[PDB]
This record gives structure tokens, sequence and C-alpha cells, in this order.
């Protein structure tokens, strides 16, 4: 199984077990199970581009051992 | 006090598409308050359009007491730290807001009085910090996040009476008869619903 890494700007890193067909929406659900951050507060960035929930890791050419930046989404409310 | 009530209604009108030129809807108090508040007791206070995700910039200005920060500062910070394109990042902040480390980076550009940040901490330990340093500070930015939060930035400001005032830019959470309520940032944090460690503070 493929393993990706998600790294926050604070320096904390988590390893996720994912697959190429997984949607970004599915990855955010895995980050919620491990860090408790609701998916609506999550920004994932790879290669200087913010990822979209509808597409898959394969659509962005994210490969195992690739690292994703997790950035919180604090708008207002 | 009705002029403020109608200004709050204005910030609810999302008819026109959001843009770099209309995300700021108005002001509760438009005059500068770098130190003390005005004669009406109010600090500089911006009102954001409801659909804008720019709470961080408006709170940062309440933190400073003037219109010191705009989209250029936060976009430049996001481009430098995560590699986003600068023009893109300006549109993305309108949509997706600002992470606590971006805010930290923006406030520390201003050389002079230092800003102390504590990021990714529980509310209980941040409140204890705010109680420990209370006498030595007069302004705070509170980033809210985690389960039970919508994701929001609030500013706090201390007056000559040594009373704290909550300055919230989201127009749904402003009451025209008391737009800057009396509440300490420490107690504000102690009453948050979230239970994990995704809160953040920046004080001076």
């Amino acid at each position: 199984g493929m393993q990706i890494f998600v790294k926050t700007l604070t320096g904390k890193t988590i390893t996720l077990e994912v697959e190429p067909s997984d949607t970004i929406e599915n990855v955010k659900a895995k980050i919620q199970d491990k860090e408790g951050i609701p998916p609506d507060q999550q920004r994932l960035i790879f290669a200087g581009k913010q990822l979209e929930d509808g597409r898959t890791l394969s659509d962005y050419n994210i490969q195992k051992e690739s690292t994703l930046h997790l950035v919180l989404r604090l708008r207002g409310g | 006090a009705s002029a403020l009530g109608n200004s709050l209604k204005k910030a609810l009108d999302t008819r026109e598409p959001l843009s770099e030129s209309n995300f700021l809807s108005g002001h509760v108090h438009p005059h500068d308050t770098p130190i003390h508040p005005g004669a009406n007791g109010l600090f500089y206070h911006e009102i954001q359009r409801v659909d804008s995700g720019t709470a961080a910039v408006h709170a940062a200005n309440a933190y400073s007491g003037s219109s010191q920060y705009n989209l250029h500062h936060f976009a430049n910070a996001q481009s430098n730290m995560v590699g986003l394109d600068y023009n893109e990042a300006k549109g993305l902040i309108l949509q997706d807001g600002n992470d606590p480390n971006f805010v930290k980076a923006v406030l520390n550009e201003s050389k002079g009085a230092a800003n102390t940040a504590h990021i990714a901490k529980s509310k209980t330990e941040l409140a204890d910090i705010l109680d420990h340093v209370d006498r030595d500070i007069d302004r705070v930015m509170v980033g809210l996040a985690g389960p039970g939060e919508s994701g929001h930035w609030v500013a706090f400001r201390k007056d000559g009476d040594k009373k704290w005032h909550k300055i919230d830019s989201y127009p749904r959470g402003i009451r025209a008869s008391d737009p800057q309520p009396d509440q300490s940032p420490a107690d504000f944090l102690r009453q948050r619903p979230g239970t994990e460690s995704h809160y953040s503070i920046i004080y001076r």
C-alpha cells in the first residue's frame, strides 16, 4: 500500500495510507481521523498548487513518499 | 447607533461578486487607535462582508489599531512559505482564509515591538499563558480552529480602564448596541467548545 506524508507549517508530520484512486476528499477524511481537523478547515498544497477535493492523487501525479502541505482554512464566522 | 445597524446590513449583501475591492464592507469605528481608543470608547474596527474569508486581515488591523495590512501582505506570506503563485494567492485568501503561521509571518515583518506567538495549543494552556502575561500586554489575536469551530480570527484590545474588548469583524457576530463587548481573551478561550489543540494566540 502507498504511503504519503502530510506536513504542517508547525513542523508536525503524519503518514497516511492511501491509494492512487483516493480522492483528495478521501485524504482529508483520513487527516480528520488522525488529527481531528474537520475537512472543511483543511487546505492541501502540492508543488505550489492547492489541490481540489473532486480529483484523485493520480490526477495530481502524487506518488508514494510524496509530501503534502496541510494549511488551515480560517475564513470567518 | 442606527448608522451602525445599517452598515451591518450592508455587509450582508452578497449580490455583487466578491473581489479585492469589496471584501471590506465598512467600519464600526474608522479612526486610528494605535494605543488608546476614541472618546466613544471604541477601537479601530473593520466589518467584513459575510462571504469573505478575510477575518485574519481585519483582526490584524484591530490588533495594530489602523489599516496597516491588506491582501498584499498575506499573499506575499503564503507565496513565500508554501510556494503558491502571488496573484493566485490573493484570490485564494478571499476564499480560504489564513493559517496561523501566515499571520505570524505578516506581523513580524513590522520591525519594532516583538510579537509572541503560540500556535497549535489547547485552549486551556493558552488561557493560562494569557493570564500569566495579562498585566504586560494590551492586544491579542485569537485564531479559532478544530472541531466545534467554524475557523475564525478575533482580536482583543485593552483600554485605559484595563478592560479587555473583543473586536470581531464577522458582521453576524456584531451587535450594534455593544459592538466591542467586555470580555478577556483568556476567558473567551476558556469558554470555547473545542477540546483539541488547534487554537492559537499572538500577543504584544
